């Protein structure tokens, strides 16, 4: 669990489906 | 340990299946709909934030990690969810199960578990990872059982009919087995002893046996059809009756196609239940009877017939799967061709303008080539299966005759016995063929049953709320929003913290622009949704406590996009309320200005209404809706602008209706123009999720605020 | 004389079918496509004006009369075409043939011929009559032909495969005949005389005979499948290649679905043109051979087999029609249920607001009841057929044994011949059963072939014109419209004969608003539709007499709505023109300013567009289209600026580009706003199909005309 | 010849399905 952290804005922009 | 991956039931549920699979990988099974609603899947797709949200509530200590180019270190706990863009068309989600020795194993929800190497996989997925870990406050539990157990509950009340199929089914074969023996009798009693009169008698005897058999077949089939109809109708009707009693978020999540396809899914279960519950009960018994009888007839050739069946079953099982994969590939490529044909036909204007007919013709020819290659490849698979079945079916018969003859020569069995045996082999071969052929039916039926039962188990709208009805007879009171906050879904909350007050029996207007949830407040007051923070106070009482049915029957709402159902005006206007007299209907038509376009109609009593009729105009539809709203005769009404068809003249009639209603009723109008709201007692301006200020026209103009700028923009 | 009615192929084809039926009643059979052309049927329906105009064009003296309620006057000649409002949703057109004893006969194209009484007919139809009479200009002729004869021309070059299939099938039946005699050989010699050494050898020989039979079946099946795929692909490609070259009016007339469905219809006739011809060639001859074999085997038993076949044929031909009548009704009722269910899922907002879910549930239940009633009604007839066939089969089977036993006891044949005949009955019964069962396939395949081929017989778009291209190879010249009037079909003319001039290498703008044309004139210049009165003049030559390929390749067009095809930008830009270097593409991207968009893309020009450029914005799509127009480097350019997304950010870029053309190429601009046309040299306003004035901006402002009011409204 | 004469525009209004 040492990977680079990702912000919540990218999580919102991540539109999977 | 064991690897698990859950398929897709629909097409938009890529995100939910991954989380379900990860949960099952740690001993947590949940109905896919119940995790689907929790993660808040939308029509377009699933945002990773929803996955993290459902994960951290479920027990997993999730983390949203920006996956780098190198993700090979043995530091984070496997398995983990990854996001990919499949062939650069649309986003999708998979899960990474095992990473070792330059090999990646991904449990794609679309397919089975598939293996990639470093380069080809690393090319396709654009970073991003979701770490999941079952830390504290986690428990291994399963909330899902077997759906078929529920569905047999529909078969149980219809029990008496089933036995009538079963009781007849025995008396069928009990005659048929006799009917086969004729060929033996002839070759024993008649060929050698030339008993003419006995021949005449036995001919009629076996004839009447056969006609009795056919009559019993008819009687069985009629009952089978009737039972199938009953079961199918009951299943569809129960599902459709249950669907209507769900909150709106279910309907906003899915589309209309995924609710209609459930009806074909239910039709599939009729065939599944009927075929299984008949065959498993009758054909195995017929096979047992046939096997015992033929074992009495001859032991060795029974073992011959047994190996015949074993080989046939092996051939069917080995070819079951590749046929399915080829069929799936064909079905994909056919649609991928249909898309190109439709696009070319649509854009033939540009094609002819630029003169590029060869460019499209060659591409279509290449795609047709792919379709035909797939079709021939699968056709060869059927050819192989048919040839391998025919080899067994024929060589078995030839060796059966050979063994029968060899036993005859040895002096162990007679020719009549051989012929009766060969004729009766049907009653032991065909039932087993039916039993083997039914395995794909159960395989697809269990999936269909789960897909339909997930919707059924989901919570109904009425059950969620808590009621206190006898205390409050009357709706009347002040409308207030206390620190109410709302979000549609995983989307950023459109509605923020607001504070609003509405007195008794006053005219109120709501003005908003650029889609700031101006109509959202009307639906929230209609209690289609529930505010997670804040509350709505009426008569000093929170809405959640008041009975839902009385609210929904005593709130008036007119949709911004009016909808009318096909039928007749007489019943369509009084939708919801029965036992309605014509007097109040015509008074409502007078006050709603609806009667003046009734004379031109063919028949006033029976004006047949069509869906999307050319006669119907949106102004008339909205007038009809306003007529229904006034016919509901409430004290609380919500209305939206006509926005067309001479709004100026309709304004006079609307003002006549509201003023002429002659009661202390509350009305909320939502519009984007300030012309009619001048005389409104109280107007509320909504900007980007916040009520800027509350008041009337005069002081808002005097306030020198933004409302001044919009008013100057208007004029 | 008998009554002949033409059946409808498409749903919106009721007007033309009646006219075709009348034409055949007067002995003029001509293809329905050529009727549908001159009638000018559109997507919505058929105007009676079109019917009358077409009838007058053919030679039928046509009179349109409002049919009175009292229609017992035998003063006008029959038959006659009239409308019927069968349901409120759809009007319809039918033909009334004759009146006898107050009973009318009506040939509904939807459903054959139906008879009505005075009470129920007058209720359904609305006053309408079109009297048609041969006015000495009509001629009894025939233009229609046998289409399957044309389609066999694709089968003719495939002589090798068909001959190989025929030979293999003949050998298959020969081997079957040889192998069928095993029972006779067994019960004549082998069992009676006990020759084990002979028994083993004969069994092995017949096993290898059967194995060879199965191998021959496999080899035949592979060739049959390959031949079917080849003929199917050839038909579909020929159809598409022909369809792509038609004038646009065909595509405006029909929907996309009615063009796509012909692809399924092609695979509908592949099976006919292959299987039917193969069965006719093979099974008939094989049944003949079996007939002689059985005839020399036995005569009376052959007569028994013939009466069995006769009964089978009688039953099949009796129940052929009612099963179709039930099937069509089930299809209609199922579609009616589905539409009314989708109408219920969509209107969730109303159905939950008014509390009327019971009202929709009851209606859906009463509709599902009707669906099941229709299905059960069909099921009864199906099971009647199934039981009646089985009765014949079984009674024939028993009677054959009875007759054989009588013959052997009386001493005409031996025991073995009876069972040999029972074994050999397959090769004489199954081919004849296939012959009888094949009839509905041909019955529907002939209609499918006609529906597909009527399109193919239509004249394509190239040969309508007559050109002299060698004299003029250059587009350059003055554009002139003189007395030009064009109409889409049989509706009100959109344009009226006008006088317009466009000079060489000069900047001209054409503004059109309030529903006025701005694209009709452009497509008319593009030679999409043939002008009826007047001509379009270029450099002292009418465009009609120049090669169409050059003209479309020398005029660049930008439609109001843009279309992007599924693929990559690299090939999307140079659509229709290969042998293109990257240098001029990059230059065009400079003048099109698409470069600002390519850097952020992952691939520069190899970036795949997901689905018709769904990711792009319409403003960006328009810019890409501009680049396509520029790549042609055409003499004439036609642009339609974006409505609102120009934002005056790409507007200056477009002005710079059009200034930077730096050649005397003609430029045409169409827009609905007057902001930028100030720099344009000449501007023309089209009002209700009229160029009232022609000039530059300053003079038009000085005129204080309607253009001045439009400018003041704009600013 | 019996019946009321129909104008061309009424004929144009006459629509089928
Ligand atoms: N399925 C949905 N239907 C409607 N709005 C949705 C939906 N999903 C998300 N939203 C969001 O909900 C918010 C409020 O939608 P609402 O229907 O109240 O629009 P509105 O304020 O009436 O706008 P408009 O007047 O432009 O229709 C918007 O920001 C919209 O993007
Ligand atoms: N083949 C056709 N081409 C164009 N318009 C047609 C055609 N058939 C019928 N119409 C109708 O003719 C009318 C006028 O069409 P026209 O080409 O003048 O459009 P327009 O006013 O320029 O509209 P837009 O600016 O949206 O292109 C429309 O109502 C349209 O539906
Ligand atoms: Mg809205
Ligand atoms: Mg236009």
């Amino acid at each position: 669990n040492i990977g680079r952290e990702l912000t919540d804005e990218e999580l919102m922009e991540m539109t999977g489906g | 340990k064991k690897y698990v991956c859950v398929r897709q039931y629909d097409l938009t549920d890529c995100g939910a299946a991954c989380l379900s699979s990860i949960a099952q990988y740690y001993g947590l099974k949940m109905s896919l709909a119940k995790i689907r609603e929790m993660t808040g899947t939308d029509t377009q797709g699933t945002n990773a934030y929803g996955l993290i949200h459902a994960a951290k509530q479920l027990g997993f200590s999730a983390k949203g990690v920006k996956a780098s180019k190198e993700d090979l270190l043995k530091d984070f706990r496997l398995p983990a969810i990854a996001n990919v863009i499949v062939d650069n068309r649309l986003a999708h989600f998979v899960v990474i199960y095992s990473i070792k020795n330059r090999i990646i194993t991904v449990a794609d929800p679309g397919k089975g578990i598939v293996r990639y190497s470093m380069d080809d996989f690393c090319s396709i997925w654009t970073g991003g990872l979701v770490l999941l870990e079952p830390g504290e406050a986690f428990q291994k539990g399963d909330y899902t059982q077997n759906m078929m157990v529920k569905f047999a509950g529909f078969l149980k009340p219809l029990k008496k009919t089933v036995l009538c199929i079963f009781l007849a089914s025995l008396l069928y074969t009990a005659l048929g087995i006799a009917g086969s023996f004729y060929i033996k009798f002839l070759f024993d009693d008649l060929i050698k002893f030339e008993k003419l009169n006995d021949l005449h008698i036995i001919s009629a005897g076996f004839a009447v046996i056969f006609l009795l058999q056919i009559f019993l077949n008819y009687y069985r089939s009629i009952l089978v059809t009737k039972l199938g109809m009953s079961i199918d109708k009951s299943i569809m009707m129960e599902y459709y009756s249950h669907v209507l009693k769900l909150p709106m978020n279910f309907f906003n999540s899915r589309k209309v196609g995924e609710i209609i396809s459930r009806f074909m899914d239910a039709s599939k279960i009729r065939q599944a239940i009927s075929g299984a519950t008949l065959t498993i009960m009758i054909d195995t018994i017929m096979a047992v009877i046939g096997g015992i009888l033929l074992y009495i007839q001859n032991s060795s050739l029974f073992f011959i017939s047994f190996i015949i069946i074993l080989l046939y079953g092996i051939i069917v099982t080995v070819f079951n799967k590749p046929i399915q994969n080829a069929n799936r590939q064909i079905m994909e490529d056919n649609a991928k061709l249909t898309s190109a044909l439709v696009e070319s036909v649509k854009g033939i204007e540009t094609i002819k303008s630029f003169g590029a007919e060869e460019q499209t013709e060659k591409s279509t020819r290449d795609k047709i080539e792919t379709v035909m290659k797939s079709s021939f490849k699968e056709g060869m698979l059927y050819i192989n299966l048919s040839s391998l079945t025919g080899i067994v079916a024929g060589l078995g018969g030839i060796v059966i005759l050979w063994a029968g003859a060899y036993n005859v020569i040895k002096g162990n069995m007679s020719g009549g016995q051989l012929l009766a045996f060969n004729a009766l082999l049907a009653y032991f071969l065909t039932p087993v063929k039916n039993l083997i052929d039914l395995q794909p039916l159960i395989q697809t039926a269990v999936v269909a049953s789960n897909r339909l039962g997930e919707i059924l188990e989901l919570a109904t709208e009425k059950e969620l709320r808590e009621d206190s009805d006898d205390f409050v007879i009357s709706l009347k009171g002040d409308i207030e929003f206390r620190n109410v906050d709302f979000r549609y879904g995983l989307r950023k909350p459109v509605l923020k913290n607001i504070n609003l007050t509405i007195p008794k029996g006053k005219t109120v207007a709501i003005v908003g622009e650029s889609g700031s949830g101006k109509t959202t407040l009307a639906k929230l007051l209609m209690n289609f949704y529930s505010p997670e923070k804040g509350d709505i106070l009426i008569n000093g009482h929170s809405i959640k406590n008041i009975s839902l049915e009385l609210i929904r029957k005593k709130i008036a709402f007119v949709s911004q996009d009016v909808f009318i159902f096909s039928g007749t005006v007489k019943e369509n206007l009084c939708l919801g309320n029965e036992n309605v007299d014509m007097d109040e209907i015509i008074k409502a038509a007078k006050m709603a200005n609806a009667h003046d376009f009734i004379e031109k109609l063919p028949l006033k009593y029976d004006t047949f209404l069509n869906e999307s009729g050319a006669n119907l105009s949106e102004g008339q539809k909205q007038r009809l809706a306003i007529a229904r709203a006034l016919l509901k005769k409430p004290d609380i009404l919500i209305l939206d602008e006509a926005t067309s068809n001479l709004d100026s003249i309709t304004e006079n009639h609307i003002k006549d209706a509201i003023y002429g209603l002659e009661d202390d009723v509350t009305v909320i109008i939502i519009a984007h123009r300030l012309s009619t709201i001048v005389n409104c007692d109280k107007i509320y301006l909504l900007k980007d999720g916040e009520i800027v200020e509350s008041g009337s026209h005069t002081e808002l103009i005097a306030l020198k605020g933004c409302y001044f700028k919009m008013w100057k923009q208007t004029e």
